[PDB]
């Protein structure tokens, strides 16, 4: 893993030496190559995981994660150049090795074989994310947003780490093919049950949980477009790749202690899908849009079956894509007219044409038009809760119908109607705007013609 | 209550300098150098050879061999009576049962 | 200096003597002090201190040529006398920049006189500067909140330095002041009022001369007096202030004041007190840009020494 | 600013710290001891009140 | 508590003479690097501290700062490894001196035990 | 920690007079104590005062112990089941309304009854698990 | 243990609730000091005198010295707050809070 | 005060702290401690200000408290046991009275109401050498003293202390009296394990250390002792708030900075002798902590607050004095994590 | 953190009156120097939580020496045993107990 992780160990000695006009030019270029090299680690045996050292593994669910990571920095970088532009060289730099640290942080944490250095690895994301959104955050509500972030995750966080400790002290090991190999079945006592919760809220509180998402909507709001891309993509998905992987301590209890998160992410999915449908913000919109999705992938992940666990996974990845060009087709907007009222723009489509396509194409995704992997995921989720309960159907059916609703009216609101006459600042979009929407678009259509790349472990 | 300098009006459009802008910085060639970047290291390399190096990566999931076990084992049972698929994962054998 | 010099022996007591000593001229504007402190420095030998400016401060550090007004100051003189009630705030912007000027000035003349024991010859000083602030108050140029930052200020860093032996004030009418700013022609100064000047002087005698003479003595001079700079020389020369603060004043005290004196940042830490007045309160956004201005400034982006612009070389191994 | 965060009613009233040194509070803190030193004294030669 | 009162320990010694006869730390062990890494980043500190230039001012301070660093963590690695070496060491001869407390196992395989299958439905 | 001892000997779901009484005699003494660090903290003004404040805190803190024993108790026999952790929580969180009588707050009610009924209720799951807050150092 | 080494541990626990106790002057409070430096030196000489620990015969020695130098020390403070404040009165130890 | 007295008054504090850790007599570490006792005072008092004297009378007051209930446990354990090696303590009653002394020497709660006054009171360098000097010669005490301890009283003490630390830095805006509500919450968390390892102890106490000597060092260098008068530090010196922001995050406990080790490690030795419910309320107590240091951040550097006309003139200068142990103070207080396994070095 | 300094430089700087068994001047013995040298020898380089239980006997002969708890209950429970005697008028006192007689020189 050495091969990706030093070379972007690497991109900061770059950045902080490379001269002021060209620090954009050298990261884009050097994390693409990066990108690039990261594609090596899909190839998967079938049976085992690609054991490189003691301390660093791949399989089958860490791969795609990690190519959605080194994919997402270049985006990132392209996306965060305009506003920064004035900042000045140090301070682009300090941005830039923020978005560095993270990114080596997320492989990091996505390859670790060990419980201990994956809780590390994940909580240190905080720091990185935390400076992001509570110093280059545009409203005064970015301090606010981010103590929400940080203490939710924190406090999900601290017991997971002495359940974690606990469990080195019994079973005496964290790493993750002796604890699979060994795997003794938990036993129906308050302390397993305890323990049971301690290890998964954690990353219950991750992928936001209805009850546990009101930190998603203030940061991803009030983040920057870099932070809100990351945390949308990859952050979110830190939750379910630990909660699968975490899954294989608690065996039995994970039948009796599922039905409160379960009824609480089933009903969330449909609440948080209708929020959307009266959202006044563009980012919230996406924000619960978000959520609703992980509420799914949360469904997925208790249900605990092949299946499930396959849609899971394409969910995560083709989520964090929508996500992402979502949110940057929304910044593009907010940086021409300075607001996130969804009411203020409109009729857009005649404005910025191409623009309209490309919110055309994000949100058919987010609406899960076949054959896209959200699809695949999605319907992958709905038939393993259908076998769990006929019944699911009714929830899952009304909250895609939700989604399709509130992603068309999105769409229908911005990009179509009368133009706002008084508006004039709207000016043709930048090459790098177009490259940023198709980047993120073409890789996920892409996606769909080999599908087996983002099913995980268990296809 | 304070001395503070006016807002800046939004950032000059990119265009009124170069009209040719392709956004990424101000300096023209950085623009028409980052564009190149870009898209050579995304689209050409990352995306095509990308994506012609996840199309043909070596099967190293064994679909083939098993679909050829699978093949195999069908065709010695059938000749030999046996039964398709066993009922027992484990010989029972070998089990010691309480 | 350091701690381990004064442990070795390094004692200011040694270096003073009688030529050791701050003469302070004051006066009213266009008073003439200035020529009579420039005769004083020669005559007794006594290094002398031009008046603080704006740029007093600009003097000290790196070039030595002015800066930019943003830079330095963002404060006015001429403005002020232009528009005495403008809403910038730039008088009491000049008044707290000046007073901060005439504190640095002071520090670096007790650094001379301690390090070198030569004496210096200022003309105005940290505690004739509330003259100004009191008339500027007075005729409504600056609100009373301003002269209360002003005092809290004062109050804070005034106490720790040692006040001058000698105060000279040279006194001249203030008609005939205002027919010596009509002769010598400067636009902004021709607009100071009467009440102005009558105001400056009135703070003068009734509060700085008789405190100042409580400590010591004064030496009141008319101009006609004035001008006959070997009498006031002489006036000097046979002055016996036993009373007052440098006769008590031992090594110890010497050593605190020296190690005061050197640290110029700790000599104008209070300055920067967070008193938030909309006159001297600056911007988050403009004080980012005036300070990544300064830092583009030639020779001052690093510590002085390192600046390879400006010629420093070595760095590597300084 | 203030010398306390969420403040109380009561605090409110209170003032922040000095930021060098508090304010010296002599208000007649030294009464000097008044003796009637005569007239009756050995030393008073009698008819001396010396007030010191 | 624990180690500090072992028998036969010299009060106030960084490094036992038993402590050679395990392997000396390798000049190009991680630790060390990672020590002297962050005696550069001292250095690197240290000028932006004092405004100087950051990564090309005072060499030789930097170059003090690194070997430092990795002339005490060499030290300190070695006192780890034969402190971690000196716990094995003891935990083995506790073992060893109380067979009955560390009990052989019978190993049975998991034909013969017995492991209840809670299905997944 | 000979009231601890009281209430403990007593068997759960038995004797709900005695139960209830140590209940109350251990509310008594927290809210003696309580009592006695904020009169010295916060001092009062008279010992008629003083007095008052320790009698409001006291009877308080034993109203919350006598609710909760005394709800747990009669909780534990009519629904027949000793061992059972929600007998605590239901005697927790009727002295998280206790306390939000006493101190005639809705919403200090409200929440008192949520995380002293959920104490209350994993203090009894400790009881039943063995679980330690102050553990003996064995290594 | 005899009674009069319950007198004496009784002298030493009422010096101390004294000490804790403050009314108004700091004074007296460091005679309670003062008197708990006294109650140590009589247990200390009656525990080795009866014990016949010939070589303890001069800790209570430097018990009292160092009793001595604390008493010294608190009066050098309390002449400085009865300066700053013209009372020794302990209400006006007041300007740090918390 | 000359610099001469000055420095034979630190040698002496630091000569009482080297008598109570080489001493194996009782009478000679109670002598250490009076020493540090006699020195200290005139240090702290150093600038003469009523708010000077204020804090000496009280810390006079509460440390000879402290020495006269320790003195008191010693004669009695020599009256129990004839016995003044510092070792296992063979009287019930007097390690109660004893681990009380140690205790309100340490400012563990219910003894803390002293060390935030204190502190404020004192110089931030007085405060430096109040808040990491004088804690190690009773943390040495208790660690020889650590088998008699009853470990649900230094327990409770060590909780009290970690959620009071925690409670009373949220309504602090002075500099100092944040710093002391961080120490009494850090101490906390150190004789928590001390029941169950003293090197867990001796570890976090060095980290503890070093962070706050850069904390204190850092704010020495910005001559600030309010968050205000902190908040213009970024106009003047940036790199100095930007590492006061990376060792406040270290200070929270953050991962990867060193910061988290220290906790990492007491919850691992509290959980192998089956304490969980300790634990875990003492790593969420320090979330308030977390609270009040990312409040600061926010202050100082994450956000640029108003800055005054007058730092103009502050930016031509530059700091004349250099504090050479800072640098190397911040790279060991937040880069050190990688480096954990050294803990049996100290072992 | 005790730096043992006296072991590692042979320096005595205060181990001298650590116990009351060690030299003293003239060799004046201590009220309790034998039970303190047995339990001293007793507990000697098995540690402190062997030499809690395995020296027991020797700790409390030399807490019972130093302190006469058991003693004196002893002495005043044959006191009180002789008082109620005297009170019934079953006993009385020798004469040599009286002062009837000369005691041995």
């Amino acid at each position: 893993m050495l091969k990706i992780i030093i070379p972007t160990t690497m991109l900061l000695p770059m950045t902080w030496m490379s001269k002021h006009n060209m620090i954009w030019i050298n990261a884009t270029v050097h994390s693409l190559l990066i990108s690039l090299i990261s594609l090596s680690l899909l190839n998967q045996l079938g049976e085992n995981s690609l054991n490189f050292s003691l301390t660093f593994f791949s399989d089958s669910l860490s791969a795609p994660l990690l190519v959605l990571t080194t994919w997402l920095l270049p985006l990132m970088l392209m996306a965060s150049q305009s506003h920064l532009s004035k900042e000045t060289t140090t301070r682009k730099k300090l941005y830039i090795t923020m978005l560095i640290l993270l990114q080596l942080f997320l492989i990091m944490t996505f390859t670790a074989t060990e419980l201990i250095l994956f809780y590390i690895l994940f909580e240190a994301t905080l720091v990185p994310t935390l400076i992001i959104i509570t110093r280059w955050g545009n409203q005064t509500e970015r301090l606010n947003a981010g103590l929400y972030f940080l203490f939710y995750t924190l406090a999900g966080s601290l017991p997971l780490l002495v359940a974690l400790v606990y469990i080195q002290n019994t079973t005496g090991s964290l790493n993750f093919l002796i604890i699979h190999y060994w795997s003794h079945p938990l036993s129906n006592s308050w302390s397993n049950i305890f323990m049971w919760l301690a290890c998964i809220m954690a990353f219950m509180v991750k992928m936001p949980l209805y009850g546990l998402h009101l930190w998603l909507p203030k940061a991803h709001v009030e983040a920057p477009i870099a932070g809100s891309m990351v945390l949308a993509a990859v952050l979110l998905k830190l939750g379910g790749y630990g909660m699968m992987r975490i899954t294989t301590i608690l065996n039995p209890l994970t039948n009796y202690m599922a039905y409160p998160f379960l009824m609480l992410s089933m009903w969330g999915m449909i609440m948080t899908s209708s929020i959307c449908l009266r959202q006044t913000d563009l980012k919230s919109l996406i924000a619960y849009s978000s959520v609703s999705h992980m509420a799914l992938v949360i469904v997925a992940i208790m249900i605990q079956t092949p299946w499930s666990f396959m849609g899971a996974t394409a969910l995560m990845i083709a989520h964090g894509l929508t996500s992402s060009m979502l949110f940057c087709l929304a910044n593009t907007n907010y940086e021409r007219v300075h607001s996130r009222t969804m009411i203020l723009a409109r009729g857009l489509q005649t404005l910025l044409p191409l623009m309209a396509t490309w919110w055309l194409m994000a949100s058919l995704t987010n609406l899960a038009l076949p054959p896209s992997i959200n699809l695949i995921g999605e319907l992958f989720i709905i038939t393993a809760s259908f076998s769990w309960s006929n019944i699911t159907i009714i929830l899952m059916g009304m909250n895609m119908m939700i989604t399709a609703l509130y992603s068309l009216y999105m769409l229908i609101t911005t990009q179509r109607g009368k133009y706002t006459h008084h508006i004039n600042n709207i000016k043709a979009s930048f090459t790098r705007e177009n490259a940023l929407m198709a980047l993120h678009i073409l890789p996920l259509l892409l996606l769909t013609l080999n599908p087996k790349m983002i099913l995980g472990p268990l296809y | 209550i304070r001395l503070q300098e006016d807002p800046d009006p939004e950032d000059e459009n990119l265009y009124e300098k170069n009209p040719d802008s392709h956004g990424y910085d101000k300096d023209p060639i950085v623009d028409l150098w980052n564009m190149r970047v870009v898209f050579f290291f995304g689209f050409s390399i990352v995306l095509v050879l990308g994506s012609t190096f996840v199309a043909y990566l070596p099967d190293y999931r064994m679909q083939e061999w098993a679909r050829r076990e699978a093949e195999r084992l069908v065709k010695y049972r059938e000749a030999n009576g046996l039964p398709l698929m066993e009922s027992n994962c484990f010989d029972p054998n070998k089990i010691q049962l309480p | 200096y350091g701690p381990l010099a004064f442990v070795l022996g390094e004692r200011t007591t040694r270096k003073l003597t009688e030529t050791s000593k701050v003469i302070t001229v004051d006066g009213n504007i266009c008073s003439g002090k200035g020529r009579l402190a420039r005769e004083i420095a020669e005559k007794l030998g006594l290094r002398h201190f031009p008046e603080a400016g704006i740029h007093y401060a600009d003097s000290t550090t790196g070039d030595g040529k002015p800066l930019d007004v943003q830079l330095s100051g963002n404060c006015s003189l001429e403005k002020f006398y232009d528009d005495p009630k403008s809403n910038d705030g730039n008088s009491y912007r000049l008044q707290s920049w000046l007073y901060a000027s005439r504190l640095l000035q002071y520090a670096d003349a007790l650094e001379h006189l301690l390090s070198t024991g030569q004496g210096v010859v200022l003309e105005r000083s940290i505690y004739s500067d509330f003259v100004f602030l009191e008339a500027m108050y007075r005729q409504g140029f600056i609100r009373k909140q301003c002269v209360e930052h002003y005092n809290e200020v004062k109050k804070v860093t005034a106490c720790e330095y040692l006040p001058p032996h000698v105060v000279v004030y040279v006194d001249v009418p203030v008609p005939e002041i205002q027919s010596r700013i009509q002769k010598k022609g400067n636009p902004h100064e021709m607009k100071i009022t009467a009440a102005y000047l009558q105001d400056i002087e009135n703070a003068y005698k009734k509060t700085f001369l008789p405190e100042m003479s409580e400590k010591c003595e004064v030496l009141q001079y008319s101009a006609r007096e004035a001008e006959d700079a070997e009498k006031v020389v002489e006036d000097i020369e046979y002055l016996k202030c036993d009373k007052g603060p440098w006769p008590d004043q031992d090594d110890r005290t010497f050593h605190r004041l020296r190690m005061l004196v050197q640290n110029k940042l700790e000599v104008l830490n209070y300055t920067t007190i967070p008193v938030y007045l909309p006159e001297i309160t600056i911007g988050a956004h403009q004080s980012d840009r005036v300070f990544q201005k300064f830092t583009e400034l030639p020779g001052r982006k690093y510590s002085p020494g390192y600046n390879e612009d400006v010629g420093d070389k070595w760095i590597w191994l300084k | 600013g203030g010398a306390v965060m969420y403040p109380t009613k009561e605090t409110a009233h209170w003032k922040p710290p000095p930021w060098n040194d508090v304010d010296p509070p002599k208000d007649t803190l030294v009464s000097n001891l008044t003796l009637n030193f005569g007239p009756q004294h050995p030393a008073a030669h009698g008819v001396l009140r010396l007030v010191m | 508590t624990m180690m500090s009162g072992r028998p036969g320990r010299v009060p106030l010694q960084f490094l036992p003479n038993e402590a050679r006869s395990l392997p000396p730390p390798k000049l190009t062990d991680p630790r060390l690097v990672y020590m002297g890494f962050l005696g550069y980043c001292s250095g690197l500190i240290d000028n932006a501290i004092r405004r100087r230039p950051v990564v090309s001012a005072g060499l030789h301070r930097q170059l003090l700062y690194v070997t430092s660093f990795v002339f005490f963590g060499y030290y300190l690695l070695k006192r780890q490894d034969y402190m971690y070496a000196l716990r094995d060491h003891d935990m083995f001869a506790y073992v060893k001196s109380h067979p009955e407390d560390f009990p052989e196992k019978d190993k049975k395989t998991y034909g013969e035990i017995l492991e209840e299958f809670h299905p997944v439905r | 920690k000979t009231l601890l001892h009281k209430y403990s000997d007593i068997p759960e779901g038995t004797e709900c007079h005695r139960k209830a009484y140590a209940s109350t005699s251990i509310g008594g003494a927290t809210g003696l104590i309580v009592s006695a660090y904020s009169i010295a903290l916060k001092p009062p003004a008279s010992f008629l005062e003083g007095v008052a404040r320790t009698g409001r805190y006291t009877f308080t803190s034993a109203a919350i112990g006598a609710i909760f024993g005394l709800t747990s108790c009669i909780s534990a026999q009519v629904r027949e089941k000793p061992d059972d952790p929600l007998n605590y929580f239901i005697g927790g969180c009727a002295g998280g309304l206790t306390l939000g009588a006493r101190t005639r707050s809705y919403g200090i009610g409200a929440a008192a009854c949520a995380y002293m009924g959920l104490t209350a209720a994993l203090v009894k799951m400790g009881q039943l698990e063995g679980w330690q807050v102050f553990a003996e150092p064995k290594v | 243990m005899p009674l009069v080494y319950m007198n004496i541990i009784m002298a030493f626990a009422i010096a101390l609730a004294g000490l804790l106790m403050y009314r108004s002057h700091l004074m007296s409070s460091l005679l309670c000091l003062e008197g708990m430096m006294l109650s140590l030196f009589i247990m200390s000489t009656l525990i080795i005198l009866n014990t016949h620990f010939t070589l303890a015969n001069m800790m209570p020695i430097i018990l009292l010295v160092f009793a001595a130098c604390e008493a010294a020390l608190g009066l050098s403070l309390l002449v400085m707050v009865s300066n700053t404040y013209g009372t020794d009165y302990v209400q006006n130890l007041n300007l740090l809070q918390c | 005060m000359n610099p001469i007295i000055y420095t034979t008054l630190i040698m002496t504090v630091m000569s009482g702290t080297m008598l109570v850790m080489i001493s194996s007599h009782w009478l000679l570490i109670w002598i250490g401690f009076e020493m540090n006792l006699l020195a200290m005072i005139p240090v702290l008092m150093k600038n003469f200000n009523p708010r000077a004297t204020e804090a000496a009378t009280k810390y006079f007051l509460t440390q000879a408290t402290a020495s006269m209930m320790l003195m008191m446990a010693i004669i009695i354990n020599l009256l129990y046991s004839g016995q003044w090696t510092i070792t296992k303590m063979f009287n019930p009653v007097a390690m109660t009275m004893m681990t009380m002394a140690l205790a309100m020497k340490l400012g563990l709660s219910p003894f803390h109401f002293w060390v935030p006054e204190v502190t404020q009171g004192i110089s931030l360098q007085a405060g430096l050498l109040l808040l990491t000097w004088q804690k190690l010669a009773p943390l040495s005490v208790l660690c020889q003293i650590s088998q008699s301890i009853n470990p649900n009283l230094m327990l409770t003490m060590a909780m009290l202390s970690i959620l009071i630390g925690g409670w009373g830095g949220l309504n602090q805006t002075q500099l100092r009296k944040i710093m002391a509500y961080s120490s009494i919450a850090h101490m906390g968390w150190m004789t928590a394990v001390l029941p169950y390892n003293t090197t867990m102890t001796i570890l976090n106490l060095l980290i503890y250390i070093t962070m706050t000597l850069a904390m204190f060092m850092l704010l020495i260098h910005s001559s600030a002792t309010t968050t205000l008068s902190l908040s213009h530090t970024w106009n003047k010196m940036p790199v100095i708030t930007s590492l006061m922001m990376v060792t406040l995050l270290s200070m929270g406990g953050l991962p990867p900075l060193s910061g988290f080790m220290p906790k990492w490690m007491i919850i691992q030795e509290m959980t192998k002798n089956e304490s969980i419910i300790m634990p875990t309320l003492m790593a969420m107590t320090a979330l308030l902590n977390l609270y009040f240091y990312m409040r600061l951040a926010y202050s100082s550097s994450l956000t640029m607050f108003p800055s005054t006309n007058n730092m103009k003139m502050k930016w031509q200068f530059e700091h004349t004095k250099q504090m050479k142990l800072l640098p190397t103070m911040i790279v060991l207080s937040t880069l050190v994590l990688p480096m954990t396994p050294a803990l049996s070095s100290l072992n | 953190p005790f730096f043992d300094v006296q072991k590692r430089l042979g320096l005595d700087l205060d181990r001298w009156m650590t116990i009351q068994s060690a030299e003293q001047p003239h060799k004046i013995p201590g009220r309790c120097h034998a039970f303190e040298k047995e339990w001293i020898e007793c507990a000697h380089g098995i540690g402190g939580i062997r030499a809690e239980k395995e020296c027991k006997i020797e700790f409390d002969d030399f807490v019972e020496c130093l302190l006469r708890q058991k003693t004196m209950k002893r002495l005043s429970a044959i006191k009180r045993q002789r008082d109620k005697l005297i009170k019934e008028g079953k006993y009385t006192p020798p004469p040599h107990h009286l002062g009837k007689e000369d005691p041995r020189p």
